[PDB]
């Protein structure tokens, strides 16, 4: 199928013709009757009230339309939908978001998951490898007993979550609640995003992870403990925190002289009043540590795609960076050219320009040359092209220098077709 | 130098009016200008034949002029191509434009939803449609072909916006294998609400017969005459031995057609099979005394 299907209670094993990955499950006697069941990945610009994101959070797939408004199944059913959010091993997760008429956004979540007892005896069960199988395959399955009318895919940080509380991808990043500091036992989650030194380098002056909790800006009765571990080396400490809730983007600030700042060997442990974003930066200039904090922030909010790189040429080149397109462009195919390079997955920027160099047959016509990549969105860029030499290799790296080596993005080898010259 | 003086002048002012700061409104503009270009093409060419006598006059600067009427031929021969452009950009957006309004008007059919209240008109909806699936189905087939051949021409051309052609091809062919799609989808959708309701009328018909069968046994006992009872009483088991050839179907058609639904629909099957198989045997009973 391409956006829909009928479908009765003898149950149906779809997969979406048009966007590889895309899969709904009805298995049998779960269906209230025949039915049009449809999933349709519009486009985030032609709609409006977007599911919102935060500061760090991260669209996975497009917005998926379902078949029915409000169709109530007996069973549970699985639409696998495929995303492109680069995943970095638990360094991030995938929270899915549903929309009963798209303009409250809420969780969407099952309490109870099992393989055997869904599929009540479906014969091709095809449970997809094991749920590491999909997160290598960047699907991401929704199991639900009632379509919502519209599902958000999104990459947050791990936000580890109860109602103590210690990091999943960090463990020196223990923060707990103390006795009676909560009027309501409600859940509250914590983030961990560390810091890569190889992005430190950008912009010297060293970082911690920037931890967080997950709901903001709300003050805790109780001072709330907080463990965070210390960056090496290079006053020479400052602590920083953002306030800041929800939709709109932090701002950072040194707050050393407010905390008291206990040591523990590897990390710290200090108390705060109020939920919000803590960041640590062992530098001896501290009328810096703000404004370079700010710097490298602004580049790890950034979100990660694993992004497919493809060469089109004719005799002479189009440059592409994608992902979701249908592989057979039209547009190119019709004006007669070739994919010479389809590249393996790779993470990419969503918003740092990427650069390109050529170590090939012939040089660029005629400045450097770069495209900002964006997510889901096609990518131009066009070219214009010893006689000995046939073949040759051009690369994408995102450091443009030549005082040290800064390695790549990806190495792709092309060949010139040559049905003419120029 | 009446030479440099008039002639000069004069693809002076022809330069001037061929190099325009208008590339054309609306469609039917930039053809009426269009129309002008190609009889100011036509009055260049045909400044052919009075340019040999400026070459006679010089052969008995004269390289400074004689690339001019090249020059202004070659801009004859590149702005008609960029008004050639600008009408068949404003030709094959209405096509787009009014192609789309007709997957859009034919779309609201596909997705309606009646599925009727009775059998016999829920059966006429069957045909009310499937006749739409032909004459949509060619119909489009036939405007699809027709636009992608605008666009792959005007690409084989080298039209400037063409890759706005591209995936407005791909815009078009797309929603319309989507609708194709779509009204596979409807048919089958009727073609359930047929079966569904061939059960319930079918039902409405034994119900029926039946309740008329044991109404009308205390007649068949009680006014009469032998020698038309035991001929009357034959052929109502006649009647019977037919009626249970046609409930077979009535039974074997329940059982398809509970696999099809579940729940409150099944469920309600099930009423209504069970409502009819007790009203057999309330007859049944009472045809053994």
């Amino acid at each position: 199928f391409l956006v829909s299907f009928m479908v009765d209670a003898r149950g149906g094993s779809m997969r979406g013709s048009r966007h590889h990955g895309m899969r709904i499950i009805i298995p049998p006697r779960k269906c209230t009757a025949p039915t049009r069941i449809t999933c349709r990945l519009v486009k985030r610009h032609k709609l409006a009230n977007p599911p919102p994101m935060v500061e760090g959070e991260g669209l996975a797939s497009r917005l998926v339309e379902m078949g029915p408004a409000g169709a109530q199944f007996l069973g549970p059913v699985i639409v696998e939908i495929p995303h492109f959010g680069s995943m970095r091993g638990k360094e991030r997760e995938l929270i899915v978001l549903r929309s009963e008429n798209g303009e409250t956004w809420k969780e969407h979540q099952f309490d109870s998951k099992n393989e055997d007892l869904s599929e009540l005896l479906n014969g091709m069960d095809e449970e997809l490898d094991s749920p590491e199988e999909l997160g290598t395959k960047r699907i991401c399955r929704i199991i639900t007993k009632d379509f919502p009318q519209y599902f958000a895919v999104v990459s947050r940080i791990k936000q580890e979550s109860n109602q103590i509380l210690s990091s999943t991808t960090v463990p020196l990043v223990q923060a707990s609640f103390p006795e009676g500091a909560l009027t309501k036992r409600i859940r509250v989650g914590l983030q961990a995003q560390p810091v890569p030194e190889e992005t430190v380098k950008k912009i010297k002056a060293t970082f911690s992870p920037i931890v967080t909790v997950e709901p903001r800006r709300r003050k805790f009765h109780k001072p709330i403990t907080m463990t965070i571990p210390v960056p090496p080396p290079s006053p020479s400490l400052r602590l920083l925190c953002s306030i800041t809730g929800g939709t709109s983007p932090a701002q950072w600030e040194d707050i050393t002289g407010t905390t008291p700042l206990t040591f523990i060997k590897d990390c710290v442990s200090f108390t705060t009043n109020v939920s919000a974003r803590f960041w640590l930066a062992d530098c001896h200039q501290v009328l810096e540590t703000v404004g370079l904090a700010s710097q490298l922030y602004r580049e790890l909010i950034c979100v990660p795609y694993m992004a497919k790189f493809v060469v089109f040429a004719k005799t002479s080149l189009r440059c592409f960076c994608m992902t979701d397109d249908r592989v057979d462009k039209t547009l190119e195919q019709q004006e007669n050219f070739e994919e010479v390079a389809r590249s393996k997955d790779i993470e990419v920027l969503e918003g740092k320009p990427i650069y390109v160099d050529c170590y090939g047959n012939l040089a660029p016509l005629t400045q450097q040359l770069v495209f900002n990549f964006y997510s889901f969105k096609e990518n131009r860029l066009p070219f214009s092209i010893t006689s000995q030499e046939p073949c040759g290799r051009l690369s994408f790296l995102k450091e443009p220098t030549k005082g040290l080596p800064q390695t790549a993005v990806c190495n792709l080898n092309i060949t010139l077709p040559a049905h003419k010259k120029a | 130098y009446f030479d440099v003086a008039e002639v000069e002048a004069w693809l002076g002012e022809q330069e001037l009016l061929m190099m325009s700061e208008d590339k054309g409104k609306d469609e039917q503009s930039t053809l009426q200008l269009l129309k002008k270009h190609l009889q100011l093409e036509q009055g260049v060419e045909n400044y052919e034949e009075s340019i040999a006598q400026l070459s006679r006059q010089c052969r008995a600067r004269q390289s400074q002029v004689d690339r001019l009427y090249v020059a202004l031929k070659e801009l004859g021969e590149e702005r008609r191509v960029s008004l050639e452009q600008q009408y068949w950009l404003y030709q094959l957006s209405r096509q787009v434009d009014e192609l789309e309004h007709w997957i859009a008007e034919k779309e609201v059919v596909a997705g309606s939803p009646e599925l009727g209240q009775d059998f016999e008109h829920v059966s006429v909806l069957q045909e009310k449609f499937s006749e739409f699936a032909s004459e949509t189905g060619t119909a489009g087939r036939e405007r699809l072909a027709a636009v992608n051949q605008m666009v792959d021409e005007l690409i084989e051309c080298g039209h400037t916006a063409a890759a706005t052609m591209a995936e407005w091809k791909d815009g078009l062919n797309e929603a319309w294998a989507e609708l194709l799609e779509l009204m596979g989808t409807r048919a089958q959708l009727l073609a359930a609400s047929r079966e569904l309701h061939k059960f319930f009328s079918d039902a409405r018909e034994l119900q029926g017969q039946i309740e008329e069968k044991r109404r009308r046994l205390p007649r068949l006992t009680a006014r009469p005459s032998a020698s038309s009872m035991q001929r009357t009483l034959r052929a109502f088991e006649h009647d019977l031995q037919l009626l249970v050839s046609q409930v077979r179907q009535l039974q074997e058609g329940a059982a398809q057609l509970r696999t099809v639904y579940a729940g409150e629909h099944a469920e309600a099957i099930a009423s209504r099979e069970q409502e009819v198989l007790q009203g057999w045997k309330e007859l049944l009973a009472a045809c053994e005394d």
